[PDB]
């Protein structure tokens, strides 16, 4: 698995691969790992697929429950704190093999400048959280390759299209160097799932645009 | 109640 | 005197059941048929307890809804613990009588509810359907023809006694029951059947177009 | 009371 | 007498809800519209219970705030245990009826409050919006056209019955609701909508500039 | 009878408030200003609930001291669980209303306390200071300008209605407040301010020679 | 043990083998592994036989109990969630050897297109669930051989009968390659059990049709 | 007191 | 109790 | 009527404290001096609470002995939890006021006691001693000069006040204390000092020949 | 990680580095390890970054809670005791791995001598606390190098500015000898964080003064 | 009662 | 009327103690002598509490037997926790007073008992024996001469103050006790001694030929 | 660590060193290991410094709490029993390394003979206590050397001054043969801390007298 | 009961 997130001027983009394995055997080819937690925040959880799905569901319910109870949504710090609490609660089972590592992308509507209101938060195994200042982050087995690809490609990120293309390229490099990560499935037409968050909210990227970008990258590297 |  | 309080509680319960709708559960050839004057399209006063055990009630809604949920829970637990065929209508009627007596005695506010538990024979067997009426005080009576509950009981019961028909088909039984309840149109009518010809689950709801067709 |  | 005490308790509730504001929940083409008399601004008399389920109430803010929070917790737990589409307005209305009956029976002071639960069809589905009214004693009713609660209910209810027409537009329904509510100002009103065209979460508050242009 | 019980309980609550001393919190240019006339130089009726949330009370000291400590614990737990900026004065006012309603209903003796929860904008953010006034039974009111509690409220309230003007500086607000509190010298006076100019903790006490200088 | 499921136009078919072994010793020759959980869903549980029977029993009771309490059957996602929670609550007992792997075939009556209303759901060890999109799935010790057979045979699936034949043939291949899976016993007249779910409901396939299909397959491979 |  |  | 019962309890406490021997706690140059008319050599109406916090009472011995032990427990637990210098007389006085309020409202028989908590400055520090009186109802008051508890308070109080002189020495202070208390002898008086000149533990009992030399 | 604290005539200063590692891989570059707990005390926790952030937050909340409840701040000894109680309560998890070593710098308002009111308190893993009399202390992986550097440099400390220079030099030496501690990053412009506490309170040192001090030190070493 |  | 109820409870207690046999505990030269008119030979109303602490009681037998067992348990636990010499008669007397107050207040039926705790010096020490008299309401009296309980105390006390000679020997003390109790025979009289001459356990019974040859 | 105690005609004297180590690394130089528990008893605890401080604080709190509740100080046997119970209750935590072994010196004010009222009580690991009759005792790592020095020097003890000199010389010998015990620091001016208890109570010995004695001992050894 |  690999989930990348990167900030572009005016928002954030989060993309994830589609492969799930049981050891060396491919057991899933269209797993969706990037969830829209609320209208301005998306989360992507790597590790065991069961724990990832359960954590995404529980976190979304927690945020929704708070917003309904108090009539006002949690501040971004509150959301980060709740996710960190969940990871720290998981630690005991994570030592057993139910390890889940989240990555949080969001748009802080309470910021002073809307041109830099994108936020990327990484979490460690113990529960500590870090708000990323370099503008990109990755989790999963191919996270190192994706991050080393984004380090070189990030100078090209100018808008949502540039950020999306760089994210898909980083996922392609991660899959190219890591067997647990799946690359664009040209025969099956299965491509990484992406979410773009801007001032207007968090929206799923249509598979057509991601297919176009993946084809462009493959044709570039051929 | 029923006493029968 | 305790007896004065008991009479007051009993009269409160009969009054509460008196100001309610009327339910008729009548045994016919295919099993048991439940017909209730239920104007609401959402509140269900006839339900299924278990595979061949059906439930009907009259009185305050939330009381017999809680009783229905408890009976469903008991039937499920008993069927899981031993077997599905080990759950009978007699045990459910006895538990209902026990809990109604306990509520009448210990609890401050008596349940203004009358319950009917109907059982039909299993698939591939022949047995007379058994109807058990449980009253507010916890009294239980086995009635082998038809139960009438809630509202004005005497006229509808007498009409049914005059027009009783053994081994009547479903259409005739439905016409008989709706005519007795009038003594009403298609709407505001909730009906169901414990169908002895179904393999496992005898309960079946007859709603919408089928009610119009049968009438 | 709810009796319908 | 217990009969005297129960009559006095029902009357107590009648007065308590009577000396309170009035809220109107009316079905229209896009779903349901809630309009409440709220001379406050921080306190909300209209809220969201779940994705397609909305809540309105009339009484003292403490009791129906507690009930609203309890219903929110119930809906969230139910949706997490089974699914988001397994939570229905009928289940929440039934739970409210049961808890209000229990509060009426057991509490030294009953919760004098009236609740309304509205549900709209899921996205990509057509279905008549459902409105349920739950009273202080646990009674539950299903209304197909409108709900009016609190205050002088007779004039506003008759004015609605005169002036409410089905398949109304948002602007038309808002004008009808305010005009019936007069029987007031642009402000001091709480406006919310259960919107059946939204993908998942129907509930949306219409406050301030949007309402100002709409009115 | 329940009518007499409720009336006597509320009446004794009102008698408790009249026996209490007077305290006035008014929104001025820098935020919110609390002034109270209290002889004690150690027991304080005004305290800090949270970063930008301040507290004032009039009534029995131990009762609203319990309420103050409960509110402090609530605010600290809430801010630690989620974030400091997620704690608002509205939530504290709502929790106070819930607790006071429960105390009026279920406690043998109600709490004769009248509370004021004040909130100011965060640093660098513009917002009108908010004032919530909470009564013995849980009634909660939004007061856009000032809150008068304890003693003879009528004379002090009317004095503020005429003398109090929006956008008062520290000195002007202090002068107006002490003059309308006459209806007192520097000593035996407790004065504090929620100052929106502070980065994080808006609550600040002016005592001793500085307070005299401002008077 | 091997249980297969495959979608066909207008429904789903689920078949299972009959052999239970305690080590290398054959202890059961006519075990029934596919259960009609309710009128539109069947479940098939591989692993230990005792836990499989208990799991099917509990799941059926739970679904029926909800249907009787609430007056409306659970949505398909609700049934999936209940089965997934049942699987997840068995991790402690499965670490001691009481492993049960369910496979869920169902017919979503609430789906838009009735022809594509069949659903196959596969569960992993930790409790994660995946709605198969390729149209077939298998669980058990011979699951890989059955899946690889179905991969080659699934183009012949045009209706219910051809789907049933392909399921029986996949079971035959799994029995051919795995000794824990029982083949068609022509001496004793014992054949795999099958359940077909379509718009009309879920019905057990009669033993004669399966017998003639198995005889045709055997006489083809001879 | 509170009825809104 | 004290009222101040 | 609740008022009748509350005034019955208030007069019960007032007369219980009235028929008890009086005790005086006065501030002198070196700290505080407690003098109580205690004929019993074993029972003590004066006791140490913490390093610079002393205790005195008037009323029923078991009640204020339980209060004294609870105060000692609280002070020791608090000093261990944070630090010895984090324990102040005001915290103990507030705790006593709160528990006496709880006793008044909820206890079957209200405690008929009156307490005095005295706090002196730490060593090497300058501060006027703080004397707090706590009444049976939980009312808590500050006394800058002296406290008189139990018995007839008017004659001793008037004699003291008209004879009181600030900054008095210990020998003097004992003289004026016994003079106002008589309105006694070498024996039958239990006396103690909160001595601000002691390094850590201020409390000190004066019994035997030293008291006779002073008195 | 390294945190240093030292007393100067009239106050105290605490500085910390910015690097966070996960083994040998650099996971964080702008971590902040020195927190202003309250107006007169700053705390700095070494060890697991997650536990460090948790302990700082909870300790600050505890101090604020006591001050609000009782209307008077804790004495310095009370703050020391509460921090030691947290450290002792962390003992089991520290043996399990989630370990934290705090270092407290404070100003004693209740001290009779304003000049010598600066206090430095070190904690060992068992919860014991020691008030430093030598005038400096360090915690973390590079604590020994920092302490041995301050031993030689402490004779130059005569004010806040010289004390800050000595603290930055100590951190520089600690990073020069220990790879888990980050040096002054001139490429990214990331410098150690510092807090100065005097009779006027605890104030964060602006990044400009630390940057010019680090540049002067680096020029001196070249 | 004891008052000493 | 709570005042009348409490008074009736007090009168019940004094009446219950009145119809009981009398006990004289007199401090003589060797320690303390207990003499009780005890008709029975099995029941014991004079007992040892601890090494130098003895117990006497009058009133309803089972009540003070329970009190005696509780006091023995307390003394043994206290001695094991710290040391045998840390157990004093003052602590046991105070615990008895506290528990008697608690029983009198909280328990519906009061304890109609009257206790005497006697303490004598350790081996090798000179100290006047202490005698504490604990009443039904928890009132403790430091009586240095003699204690008389049960029955009509006035004639026994009058004879005792007519005949009380300090530092009298054991034989003379027994003569005084018997003679003052009369205003009897060897039997129907239970006598015990707290003897200061014993090394560790002071309590000793005087029975058989010893009491006969003593009187 | 090493704490010595010894009786002299008319009282008792207890001295302790100042060094605290972590392994073989010196971490503390002015640790005070002798506490005046109450007016007539001092206690000195060897082992872990954290547990030593906590034990001394709790024991003093217990003695004071009893004295205030009951109005009379505990007898010496009662204090011994309380300290023994506190040592016994630490048996579980002492096995995992939080050991604390106390030495209790006191002046038994209830003793018949004033000139022989000094008491020394040593405690063993299991909580058993022994009232020393030889007139001296020692606890800590250098306790054997201190005891074997006091064995030869105890004939010279005749009053407070000679007792204090012998205690300081015993500590010097312990530091001479043990590296965890710190000797007199003639460079930093740090000397062992002593407490003398007699009929007038327990008083800390001023540093000047101990400095004079330590210098006299050092000059005699040169 | 018994007062002996």
């Amino acid at each position: 698995t690999t989930i990348v997130a990167l900030k572009y001027p005016g928002g954030v983009v989060m993309a994830g691969d589609r492969r799930s394995t049981q050891g060396n055997m491919i057991s899933g080819r269209d797993v969706r790992k990037v969830y829209i937690t609320d209208d301005y925040t998306a989360t992507g959880i790597a590790g065991t697929a069961a724990v990832a799905v359960e954590f995404a569901r529980l976190y979304a319910v927690e945020l929704e429950h708070y917003e309904k109870l108090e009539g006002v949504p949690l501040t971004f710090a509150g959301k980060i704190n709740r996710l960190a609490i969940m990871v720290r609660g998981n630690l005991a089972a994570a030592m057993q093999g139910l390890l889940a590592l989240p990555l949080l992308a969001g748009y802080d509507i309470h910021a002073s400048d809307p041109q830099s209101a994108g936020r990327i938060v990484s979490f460690d195994a113990a529960g500590g959280w870090n708000i990323e200042e370099e503008g990109y982050q990755a989790v999963g087995s191919g996270s190192l390759f994706a991050k080393s690809s984004m380090k070189k490609l990030y100078s090209q990120v100018t808008d949502g299209d540039s950020g999306l293309r760089v994210a898909v390229e980083a996922l392609y490099d991660a899959a190219d160097d890591d067997s647990a990560t799946g690359g664009p499935d040209l025969v099956r037409g299965i491509f990484p799932t992406a979410v773009i968050i801007d001032a207007d909210g968090a929206v799923d990227v249509p598979e057509s645009r991601i297919a176009e970008l993946a084809r462009a990258i493959i044709e570039s590297r051929s | 109640g029923q006493y029968l | 005197s305790p007896e004065q309080a008991m009479r007051e509680r009993s009269e409160l319960a009969r009054k509460g059941i008196a100001r309610a709708k009327s339910v008729v559960a009548l045994a016919y050839a295919g099993g048991v048929l439940f017909v209730a004057e239920n104007p609401s399209r959402s509140l269900q006063k006839i339900s299924e307890l278990y595979d061949r055990v059906g439930f009907a009630a009259a009185g305050k809604f939330n009381e017999f809804d809680n009783l229905r949920r408890g009976g469903i829970q008991f039937a499920d637990t008993r069927g899981y613990a031993y077997d599905r065929r080990d759950v009978t209508g007699r045990q459910l009627a006895n538990v209902y009588a026990q809990t109604l007596g306990t509520i009448f005695t210990e609890q401050a506010k008596p349940y203004e509810v009358e319950l009917c538990v109907a059982e039909v024979a299993h698939y591939g067997e022949t047995k007379r359907p058994e109807l058990y009426r449980i009253t507010y005080d916890g009294s239980i009576a086995d009635e082998p023809h038809f139960v009438v509950m809630g509202g004005t009981t005497e006229p509808i019961a007498n009409a049914l006694k005059e027009s009783y028909a053994e081994n009547a088909s479903l259409t005739d039984a439905l016409r008989i029951a709706v005519a007795a309840l009038r003594a009403l149109g298609v709407a505001s009518l909730e009906v169901a059947v414990l169908d002895a010809n179904r393999p496992r689950r005898a309960f079946r709801r007859i709603t919408g177009s089928a009610l119009q067709a049968l009438l």
